[PDB]
C-alpha cells in the first residue's frame, strides 16, 4: 500500500558516527566528507 | 541451412547462375588483365604481340 | 570540537579550486620528500657500493 | 650435451641491489690490460666512466693513454691523436677479417653487449672464464682449440686470458683468477646494463608509489561502488 | 708465497662431497673404459658434465665469501 | 531412466544458475525467437522473469550467492518461457517451409 | 539507439540505496571476503585445475624424457 | 539552454561512448582488459613515436641506433624496454580478451567478434615487424623464417616472397619496408578499435551471466570509469615491474648481437606470443600444410559463433563446457611451451597431439558437449 | 525489412555523410577543392608511405637515400615528384579553400 514498505536497515554498512539512530548527520558530514576527500587528494597528489 | 533446400531456391539459383558466370568471367578477366598472366594473354591473338 | 578530517574539508576539500590548491602544494611537497626518502633508502641498501660512497677516494 | 652455468651470488642480483663500482674500477683495468687486445666495446667510451668508476680527470687521462685515428687534416691524409673521452674503446683490429687472421679463424666477439647476448649473462661469463679444463677421455681438440666445458661444443679458440697475477689492480686487491673473473664480469654486466642502477632506483620508487597507490584507488573505487554494493532491490507486485 | 686463489680451495672443497666424488668415480670409471679399447667413440663429456655440475654448484654457493 | 533423473538433476545442481534463485528459462540465449516469446508472456510471468534476473545480476555483481534454502529447486523449476517458445519457432518453421515452396 | 530513456519496460522493482558518505567502503572486508573468496575457489577449483595438472605432468614428462634422449646410451658402446 | 554534454557534437559522441553509456552492472575484472588494450595500444604509439625520435632503418645503422637509443638518450632505455614489455602486455591482454569472448559467448556479436579478428591480425602483424626492426640475430632470422613461411604458397609464394622482400632475401629493403608498416599499421588499428566500439554500443556490452541485462544497467562513468582507472594501474604496475627489475624477461639474449646473415643462432624461435601458432606450423611436415595450419588457428574465431549450439550464450551455467574451454587454455599453454622448445623426440610428437587436441575441442568437443548439456536441461 | 545502407551503422555514416547528404544545388567549382584537399590528403599519405619504405632518416644516409629513390626504385622518381609536387598542390588547394570561405562568408561555421 505504498506505506508497508519499510526501508531494510542498512547498519551493517553505515559508518560508524551515523549508526546512532537519535543523532543528527549534520554533526559529523564534514568529518565523513573530509576523509572521503582526503583519500582522494592523497590519491591525487600520488597520480 | 535447410531453410534454403526447397524447390524455389533451386529455381532463385537457376535465375542468378548465368549472372553469377557472367561475374566470374568480368573477374578472370579482370585477374589476366590486371595481373598480366601471359599463361593465357599467349593465346589472346592480338594482346600477345606483347612479350 | 571538530575532528581534524572535519576541519580538513571545511577549510581545505570543501571548495573544489581550494581542493586544486591544496593538491598541487601536496604534490610539491611529497615529490621532494619522497623523493628525498626513496634515495636514502637505496643509498642504504646499496651502502658502499655506488660511486658517491667511493668518490671520496679519487677525488683529487 | 652442454652444461649451464650456476648461479653465483653476485652483489647486483638482489631485488635492489646495485653494483660495486669499486669492482666495476678493477673489470675495467681488466678490459684495458686484458681482452682489450683482442676483444672490442664499440659502444662504451670513456665519458661512460665519469659518473661510474672514474672521476671527470681520471677518464680524461685514461683516454689521452691510447692513440685514436682522427679525420682528415688539410692535406687529406689521418693522423693519430692522443685521444678524448668523447672517443669509444678502441678496436683491436680495423676490420673482423684481420681479427679472425690473428685469432685462428675465430672471431673474438664485441663484449660492450656480451653478458646480455648469451644465454646466463655474467655467471655465463665466469663459468668459461674460471672453467678450462684439460679435455676429458675421447676428446680430440683441433690445433689451436681449447677445452671450456661451458662453451658451446666444449671447443673453444679463446686461450685462457685470465690467470693468478695477470694484472696488478690499482686497488691493491689481491689478482686472483676468480677475483679477475669477478671484477671483469661485473664490468661486462655494467657495460651490458649502464643503466642497471638507475633502474633499480626507478624501481624501488615505483614500488613505493605503487604500494601508496593501489590501496588509495582501490579505497576510490569502493567508495563510488559501495552505493551498488549496498543497493536492497524489492519485488512488490500488487 | 704464490697468491693462492680461493677457486682451488672450494673446488677442492666440493671434491670431498658425495654428489663430486660419486660423479668423480663414476668419470674414472669411463676413464678407463674409453682408454681400455682402441678406437671406440665414446666420449666422457657427459660423465665429467655430471662431475663439473655438482661441483660448480657447490663452489657457486661457497666461493663468493672469500673473494673481495 | 532412474539414472537419466539423476544425472539430470545432478547437472542442474552444477550449473549454478539455480544457486542465483534463477529458473532454467531465464538463462536462455534471446535471440530472435526468444526475444519475440518473451514478447508474448503474460504480464506476471514478465515481470517475475525480470525481477529474477535482476536479482540475480545483483547477486553476481556482488560476487555472492543466493541462501542455501532459497535456491530453485529442480523438481519445482517451471518452464514457463518453454511453450512460448515452441509456438513460435513452430510459427517460424511454418513460414520457412512456405518459403521453401 | 539504446538509451537509459527506453531500454526495457520494468514494473514493481524498489531499490533502496545509501550514499557513499553515509556507508563504509570496506564494510567486513575481510570476515566476509575469506569465506566468499573460499566458497568460490572450492566451486570453481574442479573445473579449472585438471587440465593445468595434467599440463604440467606432461611438461614434467616431456622435460624429463628430452634429458633422458639427450644422456648417452652404454649399448651403443659394448664392443 | 540545454547541456553541452548532451548537445555538442562531439561531446555527444564522447558521452554517448564513455559517460552516458548502459553498461551491465555485473560485468568482472575480465571486461576491463579491453579497456586496458586501448592503453596499451595508446602507450604503444607515444612510446613507440618517442623511439622513431632515435631509430634508423638501415642496416648499418638500426642495431647502433638502437645501442644510441638505450645508451645515450635520456630515459631511452626507460622507452625502449617500455616498448618491449608493453607489446608482450598487449598480447597478454589480447588473449586474455579473446578468452572472455570464447568463455562469456561475447562471438555472438558477430560484426564486434570479426572486427576483433581483424584486430588481432594487424597487432600480430604489428608486432611481428615491429620486432624485426631492431636487427639483431633474432630479429633477422625470425623475419627470414616467418617470411618464407609464404613461400609455401602454390604457383605465386616465390614471387610474393620476393616482392614482400622487396629483393632475394630479408635485407635493408626488407627492414626499411617494415619500419614503414610498423610506423602506420597502429594508426589503422586504432580506426579498427573505433569501428570495434561503434559496433560494440549498438548493442551494448555482455555479461557474465549471459542473460540481457537492460533491466539492470549502471552509468558507464561513476563506476566504470574508475574501475577501468584502477584495472589500468594494476596493468601499469605488472609492465613496470617487468620494465624495471627484468627488462629481459620476455625477450631472448641473442637478439644482442647485431645481425650475421652468414650465422644462424643457435636456435631460431619468434616472441612467445607466436610461439603456439609456430608450435601448429611445426606439427605439419608439409610446408603449405603447416601455414595452412597456422592460418586456420586464428581464423577458427571466425567460425566460434557459427559453432555455438548451446540454448545458453555464457559457460557460467555450463560445467562441462567449462572444462572444455580450461582443457583449450592448457592445451594453448602446452602449444607455448612446445613452440619454445627445440624439435626432438617428445616435443614433436606432444606439439602434434596438442595441435590436434586444440582444433579437436574448438570444433568437435565443444558443439557435441553443448548440445548433451542442451539434453541434459530437457530443451 | 530495411535498407542496408541506411541502417547498418557504418553504412548510415557513410550514407549520411557521402551518399544522401542534403546539399545546396548551386555551389560552384569553389566547393570542389575540399574535396581535393582529402585528395591530395589521401595521396600525401600513399605516396609518402611509399617513399617511407626507402628513405632512411640519418644524415650519413638520407640524402643518398633520397637519390637511390630517384634512381633505382622503379618508378621511385614517380612517386618522389608526385609527393614533393602534391605537397604544392595541397597548398594551392587549400589557399582556394581558405579565399573560399573568406569570400562566401563560410568562417560563419
Ligand atoms: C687470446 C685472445 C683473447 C683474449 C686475451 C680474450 N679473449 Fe675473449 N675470445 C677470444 C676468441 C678468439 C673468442 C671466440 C672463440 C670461439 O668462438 O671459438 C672469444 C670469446 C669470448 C667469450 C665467449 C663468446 C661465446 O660465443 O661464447 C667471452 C665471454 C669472452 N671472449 C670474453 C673475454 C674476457 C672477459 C676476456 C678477459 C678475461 C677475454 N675474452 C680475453 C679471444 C680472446
Ligand atoms: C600495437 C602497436 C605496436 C606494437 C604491438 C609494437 C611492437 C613492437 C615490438 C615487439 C618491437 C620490438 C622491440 C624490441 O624487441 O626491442 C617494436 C619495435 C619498434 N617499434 Fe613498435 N609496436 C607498436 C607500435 C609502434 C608505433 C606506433 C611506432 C612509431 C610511431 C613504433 C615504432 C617502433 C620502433 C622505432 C621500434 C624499434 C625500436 C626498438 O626496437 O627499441 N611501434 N615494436
Ligand atoms: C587492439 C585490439 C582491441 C581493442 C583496442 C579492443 C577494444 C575493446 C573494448 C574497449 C571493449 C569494451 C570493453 C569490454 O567489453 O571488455 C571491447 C569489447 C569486445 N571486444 Fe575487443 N578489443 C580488441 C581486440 C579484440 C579481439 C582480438 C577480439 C576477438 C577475437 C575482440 C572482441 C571483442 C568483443 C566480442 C567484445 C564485447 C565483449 C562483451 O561485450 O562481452 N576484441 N573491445
Ligand atoms: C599532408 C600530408 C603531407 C605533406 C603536405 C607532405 C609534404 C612533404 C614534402 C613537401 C616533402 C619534401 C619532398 C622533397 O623536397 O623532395 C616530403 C617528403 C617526404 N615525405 Fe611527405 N608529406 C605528407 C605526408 C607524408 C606521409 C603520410 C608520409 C609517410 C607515411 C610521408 C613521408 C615522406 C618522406 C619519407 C619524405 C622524404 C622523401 C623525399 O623527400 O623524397 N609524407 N613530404
Amino acid at each position: 500500500s505504498h506505506t508497508d514498505i519499510r526501508v531494510p536497515d542498512f547498519s551493517d554498512y553505515r559508518r560508524a558516527e551515523v549508526l546512532d539512530s537519535t543523532k543528527s548527520s549534520k554533526e559529523s558530514s564534514d568529518a565523513r566528507k573530509g576523509f572521503s576527500y582526503l583519500i582522494t587528494a592523497t590519491t591525487t597528489v600520488g597520480v | 541451412l535447410s531453410r534454403f533446400l526447397g524447390p524455389r531456391y533451386r529455381e532463385l539459383a537457376r535465375n542468378w547462375i548465368p549472372t553469377a558466370s557472367m561475374w566470374g568471367a568480368v573477374g578472370a578477366v579482370g585477374l589476366v588483365w590486371a595481373t598480366d598472366w601471359r599463361l593465357i594473354l599467349d593465346w589472346v591473338p592480338y594482346i600477345n604481340g606483347k612479350f | 570540537a571538530p575532528t581534524l578530517t572535519a576541519r580538513l574539508y571545511s577549510l581545505l576539500f570543501r571548495r573544489t579550486s581550494t581542493f586544486a590548491l591544496t593538491i598541487a602544494v601536496g604534490a610539491l611537497f611529497f615529490e621532494r620528500a619522497f623523493d628525498q626518502g626513496a634515495d636514502a633508502i637505496y643509498e642504504h641498501i646499496n651502502q658502499g657500493k655506488l660511486w658517491k660512497h667511493i668518490k671520496h677516494k679519487y677525488e683529487n | 650435451l652442454e652444461l649451464h652455468a650456476p648461479s653465483y651470488p653476485w652483489s647486483h642480483r638482489g631485488l635492489l641491489s646495485s653494483l660495486d663500482h669499486t669492482s666495476i674500477r678493477r673489470g675495467f683495468q681488466v678490459y684495458k690490460q686484458v681482452c682489450s687486445s683482442c676483444h672490442s666495446m664499440d659502444y662504451v667510451a670513456y665519458r661512460h666512466l665519469v659518473g661510474v668508476c672514474y672521476t671527470e680527470e681520471e677518464a680524461k687521462a685514461l683516454a689521452e693513454e691510447v692513440e685514436v685515428q682522427d679525420g682528415p687534416n688539410e692535406d687529406g691524409e689521418m693522423f693519430m691523436r692522443p685521444g678524448k673521452l668523447s672517443d669509444y674503446f678502441p678496436k683491436p683490429y680495423p676490420n673482423p677479417e684481420a681479427a679472425r687472421a690473428a685469432n685462428n679463424g675465430a672471431l673474438p666477439p664485441d663484449l660492450s653487449y656480451i653478458v646480455r647476448a648469451r644465454h646466463g649473462g655474467e655467471d655465463y661469463v665466469f663459468s668459461l672464464l674460471t672453467g678450462y679444463c684439460e679435455p676429458p677421455t675421447g676428446v680430440s681438440l683441433r690445433e689451436g682449440l681449447y677445452f671450456n666445458p661451458y662453451f658451446p661444443g666444449q671447443a673453444i679458440a679463446m686461450a685462457p686470458p685470465i690467470y693468478n697475477e695477470v694484472l696488478e689492480f690499482d686497488d691493491g686487491t689481491p689478482a686472483t683468477m676468480s677475483q679477475v673473473a669477478k671484477d671483469v664480469c661485473t664490468f661486462l654486466r655494467w657495460a651490458s646494463e649502464p643503466e642497471h642502477d638507475h633502474r633499480k632506483r626507478m624501481g624501488l620508487k615505483m614500488l613505493m608509489m605503487m604500494g601508496l597507490l593501489l590501496p588509495l584507488v582501490y579505497a576510490m573505487k569502493r567508495h563510488k561502488w559501495s552505493v551498488l554494493k549496498s543497493r536492497k532491490l524489492a519485488y512488490r507486485p500488487p | 708465497e704464490e697468491l693462492v686463489d680461493p677457486l682451488t680451495t672450494v673446488r677442492e672443497q666440493c671434491e670431498q662431497i658425495e654428489k663430486c666424488i660419486k660423479a668423480r668415480e663414476r668419470l674414472e670409471l669411463c676413464d678407463q673404459r674409453v682408454s681400455s679399447r682402441s678406437q671406440t667413440e665414446e666420449d666422457c663429456t657427459e660423465e665429467l658434465f655430471d662431475f663439473l655440475h655438482a661441483r660448480d654448484h657447490c663452489v657457486a654457493h661457497k666461493l663468493f665469501n672469500s673473494l673481495k | 531412466s532412474k539414472w537419466l533423473e539423476g544425472i539430470r538433476k545432478w547437472y542442474y545442481n552444477a550449473a549454478g544458475f539455480n544457486k542465483l534463485g534463477l529458473m532454467r528459462d531465464d538463462t536462455i540465449y534471446e535471440d530472435d525467437d526468444v526475444k519475440e516469446a518473451i514478447r508474448r508472456l503474460p504480464e506476471n510471468l514478465y515481470n517475475d522473469r525480470v525481477f529474477r534476473i535482476k536479482r540475480a545480476l545483483d547477486l553476481t555483481m556482488r560476487q555472492q550467492i543466493l541462501p542455501k534454502e532459497q535456491w530453485t529447486k529442480y523438481e519445482e523449476d517451471k518452464f514457463y518461457l518453454e511453450p512460448y517458445l515452441k509456438e513460435v519457432i513452430r510459427e517460424r518453421k511454418e513460414r520457412e517451409e512456405w518459403a521453401k515452396k | 539507439g539504446r538509451e537509459f530513456g527506453h531500454l526495457t519496460r520494468m514494473r514493481h522493482v524498489i531499490t533502496y540505496s545509501l550514499s557513499p558518505f553515509e556507508q563504509r567502503a570496506f564494510p567486513h572486508y575481510f570476515t566476509k571476503g575469506i569465506p566468499n573468496v573460499l566458497r568460490r575457489t572450492r566451486a570453481c577449483i574442479l573445473r579449472v585445475a585438471p587440465p593445468f595438472v595434467v599440463f604440467y605432468l606432461v611438461y614434467t614428462w616431456g622435460t624429463q624424457e628430452f634429458e633422458k634422449s639427450k644422456r648417452k646410451n652404454p649399448a651403443a658402446y659394448e664392443n | 539552454m540545454t547541456n553541452i554534454r548532451k548537445s555538442h557534437p562531439l561531446m555527444k559522441i564522447i558521452n554517448n561512448a564513455f559517460i552516458d553509456l548502459p553498461a551491465p552492472s555485473n560485468i568482472s575484472s575480465w571486461w576491463n582488459f579491453g579497456s586496458l588494450l586501448g592503453i596499451c595500444l595508446i602507450l604503444q604509439i607515444l612510446t613507440g613515436l618517442f623511439l622513431a625520435m632515435h631509430y634508423t632503418s638501415d642496416t648499418t645503422t638500426a642495431f647502433s641506433s638502437v645501442t644510441h637509443i638505450c645508451r645515450d638518450v635520456n630515459y631511452g632505455w626507460v622507452i625502449r624496454y617500455l616498448h618491449a614489455n608493453g607489446a608482450s602486455m598487449f598480447f597478454i591482454c589480447l588473449f586474455i580478451h579473446v578468452g572472455r569472448g570464447l568463455y562469456y559467448g561475447s562471438y555472438m556479436f558477430l560484426e564486434t567478434w570479426n572486427i576483433g579478428v581483424v584486430l588481432l591480425f594487424t597487432v600480430m602483424a604489428t608486432a611481428f615487424m615491429g620486432y624485426v626492426l631492431p636487427w639483431g640475430q633474432m630479429s633477422f632470422w625470425g623475419a627470414t623464417v616467418i617470411t618464407n613461411l609464404l613461400s609455401a604458397i602454390p604457383y605465386i609464394g616465390t614471387d610474393l616472397v620476393e616482392w614482400i622482400w622487396g629483393g632475394f632475401s630479408v635485407d635493408k629493403a626488407t627492414l626499411t619496408r617494415f619500419f614503414a608498416f610498423h610506423f602506420i599499421l597502429p594508426f589503422i588499428i586504432t580506426a579498427l578499435a573505433a569501428v570495434h566500439l561503434l559496433f560494440l554500443h549498438e548493442t551494448g556490452s555482455n555479461n557474465p551471466t549471459g542473460i540481457s541485462s537492460d533491466m539492470d544497467k549502471i552509468p558507464f562513468h561513476p563506476y566504470y570509469t574508475i574501475k577501468d582507472i584502477l584495472g589500468a594501474l594494476f596493468m601499469m604496475l605488472i609492465l613496470l615491474i617487468l620494465v624495471l627489475f627484468s627488462p629481459d624477461l620476455l625477450g631472448d639474449p641473442d637478439n644482442y648481437t647485431p645481425a650475421n646473415p652468414l650465422n644462424t643462432p643457435p636456435h631460431i624461435k619468434p616472441e612467445w606470443y607466436f610461439l603456439f601458432a609456430y608450435a601448429i606450423l611445426r606439427s605439419i611436415p608439409n610446408k603449405l600444410g603447416g601455414v595452412l595450419a597456422l592460418v586456420a588457428s586464428i581464423l577458427i574465431l571466425i567460425l566460434m559463433p557459427m559453432l555455438h549450439t548451446s540454448k545458453q550464450r555464457s559457460m557460467m551455467f555450463r560445467p562441462l563446457s567449462q572444462c572444455l574451454f580450461w582443457m583449450l587454455v592448457a592445451d594453448l599453454i602446452t602449444l607455448t611451451w612446445i613452440g619454445g622448445q627445440p624439435v626432438e623426440h617428445p616435443f614433436i610428437i606432444i606439439g602434434q597431439l596438442a595441435s590436434i587436441l586444440y582444433f579437436l575441442i574448438i570444433l568437435v568437443l565443444m558443439p557435441i558437449t553443448s548440445i548433451i548439456e542442451n539434453n541434459l536441461l530437457k530443451w
